[PDB]
RNA sequence: UGAGUGUUUGUACCACAUGUACAGGAUAGGUAGGAGCCGAUGAGACCGGAACGCUAGUUUCGGAGGAGGCGCUGGUGGGA
């Protein structure tokens, strides 16, 4: 089962990126290092 | 206790889907469901340990007495008395209060306002949990389930499954709670011990939610039965 | 069942009518038939429930007319604070070593006050004070940087008020010796401090019932507005 | 579109009764006052009846009698 997800910056809680993931292959909430335009620096973004 | 549009999904396997429930006060609610249905998970939501993915779970401000399905032994060397004493926050506040006095001596005129307020609350909170409990707990064992005092000085990890259940149940009562959340309170108890638990729960004036797989035990106490469905993910 | 003096006092009082402050104090003075300098006390039944941490209240209020009974003062200090107590003329002035003597000695002192630093050392003895309730508390003001203010307040008749478990708080305003006007002024001071102490989370009417009573007499209900 | 009766009920006063964990003298509900309090307006002790009761005592009504007790005080207990 593949579904679209939103990645939110853990620092400013800004819903920054849109992506998708296969729930079966990645049961746990995805986490990436992505640029946060509000803070203008790379930060940890976690799926909500 | 009320929950609306409850949603919770661990990975790919979901627990609640748009579930709802309203429990009136002073209701001895019997929670029933197959293993894995999500009965323990409901309490975790009430205790705010878990958060619903979507929806609102509403709990009253009253103090809650929680009896975990599994015994929580923080350290192997913990004694039964230490385990029971941890039920009340007397020891924790005193350690904080003792530190507050230390800070007062070090700091002269900077943090006194903050320290004085913290000291006052601890004293008022300490008196609310009357420090006379040291004697009451010692005798709560006698009147509760005939728990011998030799066990009182023995490591908790060395007790038998039935003995551990008695200690954990007494700890919940020792805390003097307002709402009782009992998760299989008679898992290992023998026939004689179950009688005391049943009588106490019949007499208990407050609200008590019971997760139990013992039909006969529930029937003597329960007035409202809450069924957690495993296939419909509803309540 | 009821003494004749109490019966006549009851007939004087009107249970249905909640008197004004002036009528209530005068009526209480009339009702205390017992021929001793009884202390007049006021009891407020607050809507707040103590079981909530914020709701409970515990403080101290100074009465310009006083309580009508002098209050012995015990002070714990060291150095300039000790000199402050001596200048204030505190009934008893002590230190960390003298706390042990105070335990079992000089007892019956009405109030106990300790400096912020002395509290740490005092705390050991204070656990014994706890059940007695003498232990100084910052909220009541017993713990202050200056003991002279505490001593003068105690002499004037400062009274510490603490809400009981049921939500009723009692305090003596003065002796039947004090004139009814002085007693009413003391009641007003008590009323003002309680209103200022009303907690934020409280709701509805703040006081469910206000009753003034002498040690011998029965209760008299007093109008809240008065 | 108004009268009553009765029943089962929820609320709110007013009457009452109960408060036994441990130790403690013992049936200790909490807080405030409390050195004085109560009794020929019939006290103590005593007899019975009744209620409670954790069976230890508690509370209460009556019968006689007629003036005493209780408290502070004392140690216990967190609390007298
Ligand atoms: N963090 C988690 N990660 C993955 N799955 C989980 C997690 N938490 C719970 N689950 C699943 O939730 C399901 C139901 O939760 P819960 O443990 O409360 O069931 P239960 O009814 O209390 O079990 P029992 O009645 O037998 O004690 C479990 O089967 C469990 O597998
Ligand atoms: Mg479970
Ligand atoms: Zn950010």
């Amino acid at each position: 089962m593949r579904v679209n997800i939103t990645l939110e910056c853990t620092s400013c809680k800004e819903r920054n990126y849109l992506t998708n993931k296969n729930k079966r292959n990645n049961p746990d909430r995805l986490e990436k290092q992505k640029y946060c335009p509000r803070e203008r620096k790379v930060t940890l973004h976690r799926e909500t | 206790m009320r929950g609306q549009k409850m949603n919770l999904t661990f990975g790919l396997e979901e627990v609640y889907e748009d579930a709802e429930f309203h429990l009136g006060d002073f209701d001895k609610v019997g929670i029933v469901g197959v293993n894995g249905a999500g009965k323990t998970t409901l309490f975790r939501l009430l205790l705010r340990e878990l958060k619903l993915d979507k929806g609102k779970i509403t709990i009253g401000n009253s103090r809650i007495g929680y009896l975990p399905q599994e015994i929580i032994i923080m350290d192997e060397k913990m004694t039964v008395l230490e385990f029971l004493a941890e039920g009340r926050p007397i020891k924790k506040m005193e350690t904080e209060l003792n530190y507050i006095y230390e800070k007062l001596t070090v700091v002269d005129d900077d943090k006194q306002d903050r320290l004085l307020k913290r000291m006052g609350w601890l004293q008022e909170q300490l008196e609310y949990f009357d420090c006379y409990e040291a004697e009451s707990i010692l005798l709560d064992l006698v009147d509760s389930m005939q728990i011998d005092f030799d066990l009182f000085d023995q490591p908790i990890s060395e007790l038998s499954g039935g003995q551990k259940s008695k200690i954990s149940f007494a700890k919940v009562l020792y805390s003097k709670p307002e709402i009782l959340l009992l998760d299989q309170p008679t898992n290992h108890l023998d026939s004689s011990t179950k009688e005391f638990v049943t009588k106490y729960l019949k007499s208990y004036r407050g609200s008590v939610l019971i997760i139990s797989h013992d039909i006969d035990f529930l029937n003597q106490i329960i007035d409202k039965i809450m069924y957690i469905d495993k296939v419909t993910h509803k309540i | 069942k009821k003494s004749k003096k109490m019966q006549e006092a009851l007939k004087k009082v009107d249970a249905t009518k909640a008197y004004s402050v002036e009528e209530a104090v005068a009526l209480a003075k009339d009702t205390n038939i017992a021929k001793f300098d009884a202390t007049v006390e006021v009891a407020y039944k607050l809507n707040v429930d103590p079981k909530k941490a914020d709701q409970q209240i515990r403080g101290a209020v100074v009465l310009p007319n006083g309580t009508g009974k002098t209050q012995t003062v015990l002070v714990f200090a060291k150095g300039e604070k000790a000199k402050e107590a001596e200048a204030a003329g505190a009934d008893f002035v002590g230190d960390d070593d003298m706390v042990a003597k105070i335990q079992g000695g000089w007892f019956d002192f009405d109030v106990v006050v300790a400096t912020p630093d002395m509290m740490a050392t005092v705390g050991k003895l204070g656990r014994v004070l706890g059940p007695k309730g003498l232990m100084p508390n910052p909220k009541t003001g017993t713990v202050t940087m200056d003991v002279t203010k505490a001593v003068e307040e105690v002499k004037a008749g400062k009274v510490t008020y603490r809400v009981d478990k049921a939500g009723n708080i009692h305090v003596p305003i003065g002796k039947v010796s004090f004139d009814n006007e002085k007693l009413v002024e003391n009641f007003n001071t008590i009323n003002d401090v309680l209103l200022k102490a009303k907690p934020s989370t409280a709701k509805g009417q703040y006081i469910k019932n206000i009753s003034v009573t002498t040690t011998f007499g029965p209760g008299i209900h007093v109008d809240q507005a008065s």
